[PDB]
């Protein structure tokens, strides 16, 4: 229900349409991997099929970008770290003094 | 092409009979096919093309993981209605049916995923005699594989899934921006090529974006028509895609990385006997495996001088076995790392195996004494073992403990002994000097002249004499320090 409007804008205006971006905070709390077991409401799984199945198979919509942020990537299900999906990943590390100077600066 | 042979004269060659005598002698098709191999080979290709080769019933493509739906063995038994009941109104008549499940092992893992073997092994065998239909069944991981499934009658062909190939895709990826004149002419397709050895294609592909967005880069902090690809945003992209293969002929070529000096003639007579020997494995049919051993003091230098031996060889296969790939790891591993790299030097004509400081491996220590047993007899039985038919190895072992070897009576396992003795006159001493370029002639003379007179025996080794001058460049240039530091040495 989220893409909806992306599509439409699409559909409408073919490559003139604007660029929409939503952003995916706490990643890996859904997104764990799909063959965890447990034998019980399978809720936890449509979910990624769902969110694969609007990324892959788009139907050429080719003005979205998705960002999610997270904490562990470990726990990111593999299925969607491959090209195509998610592919490029930054590594966000400790500040360096110079940073470090500027932040003080900011914060003061 | 010896698999698309394979594959075709063994499993498809019953169906082109005439269906009768099929039916008469009870002959029974093959079912299985498995197609295994690393990811980006194609093999989803491969599967298409099998069918359309073939003259086949147009394929039915379903993914392993949408699988996952009672409605999914539902689904399995439903696959299968079209070809029953083809069967049904013809019999042996029946065309051949042809269903793919990419990523098997994602839902046939050793209940849903129950369930679905359940039906399927229900369909398969037993009761029906459909020789119309052909699974294929593709994997990048083998052993995942369900066992109730890994037996005979089912899946009984097994097949694995360049470059030439790597440059034509390269080609075929810059077609588009090759013709529209924005390409420079210093951009060789073919050293890209070179450089990209453990690539596939969707790699390919995302080097040449960021191969682009760096040219990108370059416009933005109306001359649009200046925007050309060079190569050196190509070298600059190679750093953000990662290959996931490895390789040890690096290794080969790091530990020569001092080079060679050839102070005395005993070194090229030492180079000598090890290009005859390799020449006698090439030519001779019967010396089908051949041991040397190369002992000497500790730091005259000895691999260094088989790997030199090795790179000058110009075998097809090249390895190394060294301590250090062998770090960190239990015992119950490094036994199956070094049968490991055993078995996989049968696999080409000939091959060379090198082994690096033998009484290290089996952690030999002299208090004790203590050592590892099982590795030492892991090793005595590798090193006596013939290569199958029609290969040829040849391994060179180096070590410097010649009398624990003695001790141990292993001694009987190497056809053959060469020694390496640390240089011991000052004329070698002399060439080394020129070599390194450390001094001035008159320093270097003068070095000479004060350790006449001090130390007649030199008697060290190569790389303490390397490592003194580098150390003595600094302190004071001029010989007050070398000539001390050496008698110290001494
Ligand atoms: N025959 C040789 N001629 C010239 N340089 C050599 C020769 N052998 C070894 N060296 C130099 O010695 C350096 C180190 O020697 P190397 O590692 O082979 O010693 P080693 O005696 O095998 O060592 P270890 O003490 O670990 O058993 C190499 O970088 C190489 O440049």
């Amino acid at each position: 229900n989220l893409f909806k409007d992306a599509e439409a804008e699409y559909r409408a205006k073919g490559e003139e349409s604007s660029l929409h971006i939503i952003i995916f905070d706490e990643l890996d709390s859904v997104f764990k991997q799909r063959g965890s077991r447990g034998d019980g409401t399978g809720v936890g799984d449509n979910v990624v099929n769902q969110l694969l199945a609007k990324m892959d198979g788009v139907d050429q919509l080719n003005n979205i970008l998705v960002i999610g942020m997270t904490n562990r990537k470990d726990l990111i299900d593999s299925a969607l770290l491959r090209p195509g999906r998610f592919e490029v990943q930054v590594e966000i590390h400790l500040p360096d003094e110079k940073g470090r100077l500027q932040i003080f600066d900011i914060q003061t | 092409d010896k698999e698309f042979t394979k594959i075709f004269r063994r499993a498809f060659a019953s169906r082109i009979f005439p269906p009768s005598v099929i039916e008469k002698l009870g002959i029974s098709h093959v079912k299985g096919l498995l197609l295994y191999g690393p990811p980006g080979t194609g093999k989803t290709l491969i599967a298409r093309k099998i069918g359309t080769m073939l003259n086949a019933k147009e394929p039915k493509i379903v993914n392993g993981p949408e699988i996952l739906s009672g409605s999914s063995e539902e689904n399995i038994r439903n696959l299968f209605k079209d070809a029953e009941a083809e069967y049904r109104a013809k019999g042996e008549e029946s065309s051949l049916h042809i269903i793919i499940f990419d990523e098997l092992d994602s839902v046939f893992k050793q209940g849903v995923g129950d369930n679905v073997v359940n039906q399927l092994l229900a369909k398969m065998d037993g009761v029906d005699q459909l020789n119309n239909i052909l699974v294929i069944g593709m994997t990048n991981r083998k052993d995942l594989i369900d066992s109730a499934l890994l037996r005979p009658g089912r899946f009984e062909v097994q097949v694995e899934i360049d470059e030439k190939g790597r440059l034509q895709i390269f080609d075929i990826q810059t077609k588009k921006m090759r013709e529209n004149n924005m390409m420079s002419d210093d951009v060789n397709l073919a050293e890209l090529a070179a450089l990209t050895k453990n690539f596939s294609g969707a790699e390919i592909e995302g080097l040449v974006k960021s191969a682009s967005s760096f040219a990108i880069n370059k416009t933005v902090n109306k001359d649009i028509a200046k925007l050309k690809v060079t190569r050196e945003d190509f070298l600059n992209a190679l750093n953000d895609v990662t290959p996931a293969f490895g390789i040890s002929e690096e290794d080969l070529k790091t530990c020569v990385e001092g080079g060679m000096m050839l102070y005395s003639e005993r070194v090229n007579s030492i180079l000598k006997n090890g290009a005859r020997y390799v020449r006698q494995v090439r030519e001779s049919d019967k010396s089908r495996l051949v041991s040397l051993l190369i002992h000497g003091p500790a730091g005259s230098g000895k691999t260094a001088l088989a790997a030199e031996i090795a790179l000058k060889s110009g075998f097809p296969f090249i390895r190394l076995i060294s301590p250090n790939e062998l770090s960190g790891m239990s015992e119950s591993a490094k036994i199956a790392y070094i049968d490991n790299t055993f078995r996989d030097a049968y696999k080409s004509p000939l091959n060379i195996l090198v082994i690096d400081s033998l009484e290290t491996l089996v952690d030999w220590v002299p208090i004790g004494p203590r050592f590892s047993n099982n590795i030492l007899q892991m090793l005595k039985v590798a090193l006596k073992r013939k290569p199958p038919q029609d290969r040829r190895l040849l391994i060179m072992t180096t070590t410097s403990a010649y009398s624990v070897l003695q001790q141990m009576d292993i001694l009987s396992c190497f056809d053959n002994e060469i020694a390496v003795p640390n240089m011991t006159n000052l004329d070698e001493l002399n060439n080394v000097m020129i070599e390194s370029n450390f001094l001035d002639d008159a320093g270097r003379v003068k070095v000479i002249n004060e350790l006449s007179r001090s130390c007649p025996n030199f008697n060290v080794g190569i790389k303490k004499t390397l490592t003194n001058i580098e150390t003595a460049r600094h302190d004071e240039d001029p010989v007050n320090e070398l000539v001390e530091l050496m008698t110290q040495s001494a």
